[PDB]
RNA sequence: GCUCCACACAGAUGGAUACGAAUAAGGCGUCCUUGUGGCGUCGCUGAACCAUAGCAGGCUAGCAACGGUGCACUUGGCGGAAAGGCCUUGGGUGCUUGCUGGCGAAUUGCAAUGCGUGGGGAUAAAUCAUUUGUAUACGACUUAGA
RNA sequence: GCAGUCAAGCGUUCAUAGCGACAUUGCUCGGCUCUUCCUAUCAUACCGAAGCAGAAUUCGGUAA
RNA sequence: AGAACUGGCGAUGCGGGAUGAACCGAACGUAGAGUUAAGGUGCCGGAAUACACGCUCAUCAGACACCACAAAAGGUGUUAGUUCAUCUAGACAGCCGGACGGUGGCCAUGGAAGUCGGAAUCCGCUAAGGAGUGUGUAACAACUCACCGGCCGAAUGAACUA
RNA sequence: GGCCAGCAUCAGUUUUGGUGGCAGGAUAAAUCCAUAGGAAUGUAGCUUGCCUCGGUAAGUAUUAUAGCCUGUG
């Protein structure tokens, strides 16, 4: 058949990077949500 | 040790086959793998066929007689995994490349010469029992390769011719082995035990 | 009209089991296999060989096609008592596995004008043998 | 939780003998011979006493001994397959048009028309395997046997017979049209 | 357009080569599978049609049709092909030992002042009782799967003022391959 | 690999309290200074007390008792994981007390991503009568007479190039 | 290409030592009911096996046996997958360390590894120019002409 | 979406410190022309479900 | 989003993170030798196709990273657990049989006998059987299971967590 | 007296082996030996069932014609 598109597992710097500030976006949140 | 080095890359694994042969060239080794065909890998097959596959669905979008050539024959499909495995771009891996011979079946002068295995690139050993190999010859097949009958043909012909061969050698060797063991207690014989011999 | 069945006959790994060591302290030495842990683990002792008792991996061991009865659990006095009186030491030196490694073993201490009697003694056996050939 | 030991036990009858090398078994006896090919499976066979078989699966997961027990399936299938033998009795129904089944020659394929099913042109060839005998039932209305030694013979066969005579386009439960096992069985019933 | 019918660029010679051939039965009689003359001509007939099914059936029908001329084919030579995993490789051609003018100016692209010195010593080879060309002749036999027949037009019978013959290889599609070279 | 310590800790001696309880412990670790770590870890788990508030009074390696006789042991365990912590009972045949606990320490990594600071060692205990050893594993090994083969080994190779086509008999 | 004259000179260092297939199986030896056959034996590394002693291997005296080997003549058979090599029939011919004699080694001084040109002649062919037009931007192609 | 009805559990013990999914109940800048690609396919190919008598059709699957 | 304090870059080369403004290492004269940091040791590529216990098979696995986003789940993938359950007074599975009479309970209505539907849903008899679990007939019948009982002989079952 | 080298005995920095003496802990724990109890995945024996002649099976039997565990020294 017509194999289609394969996702890349090539992790752009620009994302990577930014997993790591969502995540630490993450911590502050539930260093928050734990005092409530 | 030797000039040459022919490999029997029956049963074999490309990849820990191509990096056992790919070190052994850049050190100037110079190798002949053969039976290609007979090659395996790891995987139930539908597998790899899906793996190369996708393989064979990347080309130089504009002009796809310029981008990367997919290669079926059992033996590029196994230069290419032992290629990008070596500093192709460079002179020193032009010139290792350059002493390095895929034979997909074994031809002459090749035929009648010893051929030597590489245990850590066996798949009896490596694998695990009971666990999906994909044999190299069907993948080929299963893709463009169009010569695996004829190669089959010619192969158990290669045999026959061998097996002969072997039969004679099978007398001769009792010959000498029965020949020696009347040649024992004789103080030289006697004297070489002592000596390990 | 027979069922012939054939084979698959392996050195099964029980009680009384002679194994001989492939690396470590002991290294080349025979042992018996006392009591079996699990999978992957044996309890050895030789006192003959001078291998002390414990607990090794069938990674570092290998083995070999002899046996002798043995009970589970035995202590050192109790190995040495079966070991003598099975003769499993005259049994393992009468086999070809024990003439490859003395063989080596002679190989390697060999002297240089040893090496050169074997030089010799080789080109007599030689002629002899191509003289025993070529006849029939 | 990984098995040191898995076996089942083969039990072989008077008339039968069981040679195995490696993984190729032969059923030696009355009605005639059948070799399988188990090179796949990865076990080990032992004879006991002539007349039971000890296969055996040392170091095996649930997937593995899931294979152990299907070896002592498949050659009790072919003991079974030579002692007794397997029959298939398929019984074709039809409305409105008669179905014409037959069994033709050419080039020595032994092939089965089956002719005018729902009034068709189209004349449906089904090859017959190499151990496998097609007789019609006397004194019973619209009946073909199937009988042979394989279970994989005789029943793919009877499977080939009646795909090919697929109610296409249309309804099931109006259209009774087709062939079908009626009885599984044995040869010599006793 | 068709990307099949790429690169659209200019063939290598006039006379196109046969790319594929009629299969192979091993029990048919010898007979030729291609054939090669000089196209020239194209002309009207018309026929009675008995094509049952159709709206002219015992009706007439007008239509084109194209005139090749086709001189009688002269065999000059045998080609025998091995079987490789490379594909197919020429191991050995015979010829025909007196070969016409017409093939010996296919030879050569200035025919007028060359001394026609083309096949002096392979006749000269052939000159005692075979020997050396059964010698070939049982290479052939021997191994080579297909067996093709070299051949060449009859130019001067057709009206054209090109005098210089085209050679040919044609597979036979008859069984037994030592009735092939025998043939 | 392990070592057992007894680990004793008695609340530093103050005015008007002389001579508190001495809280003993068994503690498996690799070395000294380990074993006193832990032991401060388990006790402000155990009552409220602190590193500071006590002092190490004897730390002491405890030798296994016949390390020749194959045992059958069962390790009370518990860890903190993903959700809550849990206990657990795993039972080990083995020669030794530090070797069992070894065992135990890879496997419980191995099955349930617990690493060293997670795992709490309740109790080991050698189960001293058969047929009262709970897990089938173990009761695997405890049949009369226990003949079973190794097939298929492999042949570990010193060089690259092998002049036989090996073969994996046992 | 042949002939006549003149000149020029990416890593050898004992041997790549050939059955095929299986791996929960095999190899070899023997025997017979000739088979998916019985019995014996082997592996667990090529740590092998074959070759291996002579001024970098000289010169000679022999003794034992019809062997081993080199060189070139030679009867075929075989090899097409890159066959370009494999066995074999013999005659000659040296050498043989199978065993025993007979001579020579220095001073090397205590290490420094120790097959093309530039012209002739003879004869095959190609290109240009001519003609062609199934070709054609120019190239190129197809032609034609002692 | 808002409010309520349930409600696996967790809440520092734990349902009466509280959060709480799926349901459920309340009214209510545009366009001409070409090349290539994607499938989330309108048709063509083969299927499954459908009161699918036949024809016609509806939904769904593979499919570029 | 606002302060404070703190590092880094800025005026700073070099080792590493394949690649690079802020990521890990790192006291820059010119050289020699040894040892290391971070990162690594299949080959590209210098360095173990090391050793040991495990887990995973992915129809485009995974190598990834405060374990952060789609993330709560679905799955008859697989391995470990926990809590309740049965079990040689015979566990689960498997067929073989009983599976009852009041009773065709009342309204319903052409016909509804457990099984189109509306409400209780009770008694007796047992080893156990529901005013009935689905298939079925117009209505019944017949079959089915839930409940027992007969051979069969060791483990098995459910709900969660990882 | 210039260029390059080899060896020996030396000195500084360093890398890599071989072998001896001690000291510590439960004055290692073990093993081994002597003694006292136990159960077993039960040992010889003994009893019993039904068969290919004696194998197996279901009880006893604390080791007797295998052994093991625990305790004290």
């Amino acid at each position: 058949m017509r194999v289609r598109k394969r996702q890349s597992r090539r992790t752009s710097t620009k994302l990577k990077e930014g997993i790591k500030k969502k995540a630490s976006a993450h911590r502050k949140k539930e260093k928050k949500m734990a005092k409530k | 040790v030797e000039p040459v080095v022919v490999i029997d890359g029956k049963g074999h694994l490309v990849g820990r086959l191509a990096s056992v042969v790919a070190k052994q060239l850049l050190n100037g080794q110079k190798i002949v793998v053969v039976r290609a065909e007979e090659l395996n890998i790891s995987g139930e097959f539908f597998r790899n066929k899906l793996k190369y596959h996708d393989f064979l669905r990347k080309a130089t979008a504009f002009n796809k007689t310029r981008g990367p050539f997919h290669f079926r024959a059992p033996s590029r499909i196994f230069y290419k995994a032992l290629r990008g495995m070596v500093s192709h771009k460079t002179a020193r891996g032009k010139a290792a490349l350059e002493r390095l011979k895929v034979f997909e079946g074994i031809p002459p002068p090749y035929d009648k010469k010893k051929r030597v295995v590489v245990p850590q690139a066996l798949r009896v050993l490596r694998l695990k029992p009971g666990r999906k190999y994909t044999t190299l010859g069907k993948l080929s097949t299963s893709v463009g390769w169009k010569y695996e009958d004829v190669v089959a043909k010619l192969e158990a012909k290669r045999k026959v011719s061998s097996a002969e061969y072997y039969a004679k050698k099978r007398a001769f060797t009792k010959k000498v082995a029965s020949a020696n063991a009347t040649a024992a207690e004789s103080d030289v014989a006697k004297q070489l035990a002592a000596l390990g011999y | 009209t027979d069922s012939i069945v054939k084979a698959s006959n392996w050195r099964l790994v029980e009680v009384g089991r002679v194994v001989l060591i492939k690396k470590g302290q002991s290294a080349g030495k025979l042992a018996a296999i006392v009591e079996i842990i699990d999978q992957k683990k044996v309890l050895i002792d030789g006192p003959k060989a001078g291998v002390p008792r414990q607990a090794i991996n069938l990674g570092q061991v290998v083995l070999t096609p002899l046996t002798f009865a043995l009970p589970r659990g035995a202590r050192t006095a109790t190995v040495s008592k079966k070991w003598a009186a099975a003769a499993v030491c005259e049994k393992w030196a009468a086999s070809s596995w024990a003439k490859k490694i003395a063989q080596r073993e002679r190989r390697a201490a060999l002297t240089d004008f040893e090496r050169f009697q074997v030089m010799v003694l080789r080109k007599q056996k030689r002629y002899t043998v191509k003289k025993a050939l070529a006849k029939a | 939780m990984k098995y040191i030991q898995t076996e089942q036990q083969i039990e072989v009858p008077e008339g039968v003998t069981v040679s195995i090398k490696s993984r190729i078994v032969k059923v030696v006896g009355p009605r005639g011979t059948l070799t399988k090919n188990l090179k796949h499976i990865d076990v080990t066979f032992t004879k006991v006493n002539n007349q039971l078989i000890k296969v055996a699966v040392h170091n095996g997961g649930r997937k593995h001994v899931a294979a152990l027990r299907t070896v002592k399936s498949l050659v009790d299938n072919m003991i079974t397959g030579v002692t007794k033998g397997y029959k298939y009795k398929m019984r074709y129904v039809y409305a409105h048009f008669p179905i014409n089944v037959n069994i033709v020659e050419k080039d020595g394929a032994k092939f089965i028309e089956v002719r005018n099913f729902l009034g068709d042109k189209k004349i449906r060839n089904v090859p017959v395997r190499d151990g496998v005998t097609i007789e019609f039932s006397t004194n019973v209305k619209d009946e073909i046997v199937l009988s042979g030694n394989s279970v994989e013979d005789v029943s793919q066969n009877a499977a080939d017979l009646q795909q090919i005579c697929r109610v296409r386009n249309k309804d099931i439960r109006k259209f009774l049209d087709g062939i079908y096992v009626s009885h599984k069985g044995f040869i010599t019933e006793d | 357009g068709h990307l099949g019918f790429l690169p659209r660029k200019r063939a290598a010679s006039i006379r196109a080569r046969v790319k594929a051939f009629p299969k192979d039965d091993r029990s048919k009689p010898v007979a030729l599978t291609s054939f090669l003359g000089y196209k020239a001509g194209m002309t009207t007939i018309v026929r009675d049609l008995d094509r049952p099914g159709s709206k002219f059936h015992k009706r007439e029908v007008v239509e084109a049709v194209t005139v090749v001329d086709t001189p009688p084919v002269v065999v000059v030579g045998v080609v025998g092909y091995v079987e490789t995993p490379r594909g197919l490789r020429s191991l050995t051609t015979v010829w025909a030992e007196h070969l016409s003018d017409e093939v010996k100016r296919r030879f050569y692209k200035n025919w007028y002042k060359s001394k026609k010195k083309a096949f002096t010593k392979y006749s000269a080879k052939y000159a005692q009782d075979g020997a050396g060309i059964e010698r070939e002749l049982a290479r052939i036999k021997k191994y080579a799967s297909v067996v093709r027949v070299l051949v060449h037009t009859q130019i001067r019978k057709t009206p054209l003022a090109q005098k210089k013959a085209h050679l040919a290889e044609i597979q036979l599609n008859g069984g037994s391959i030592s009735e092939k070279v025998d043939w | 690999h392990f070592k057992e310590y007894q680990v004793i800790g008695r609340r530093l001696p103050t005015e008007s309290v002389p001579e508190p309880k001495l809280f003993r412990m068994r503690i498996f670790a690799s070395n000294e200074v380990i074993a006193k770590s832990r032991y401060w870890y388990f006790l402000q788990k155990l009552h409220k007390v602190k590193k500071a508030s006590g002092e190490i009074v004897s730390i002491n390696q405890i030798n296994e008792a016949h390390p020749t006789k194959v045992k059958n042991f069962g390790v009370w365990v518990r860890y903190d994981s993903r959700s809550g912590t849990h206990n657990m009972y795993k039972e080990i045949r083995d020669v030794s007390r530090v070797a069992a606990v070894e065992t135990l320490y890879q496997d419980m990594a191995a099955r349930h991503r617990a690493r060293f600071r997670s795992i709490h060692i309740l109790k080991v205990a050698e189960i001293e009568k058969t047929a009262d050893v709970k897990r089938q594993y173990v009761k695997q090994f405890l049949t009369k007479d226990l003949k079973f083969p190794l097939p298929h080994r492999v042949q570990k190779s010193t060089k690259t190039f092998s002049y036989k086509r090996p073969s994996t008999f046992y």
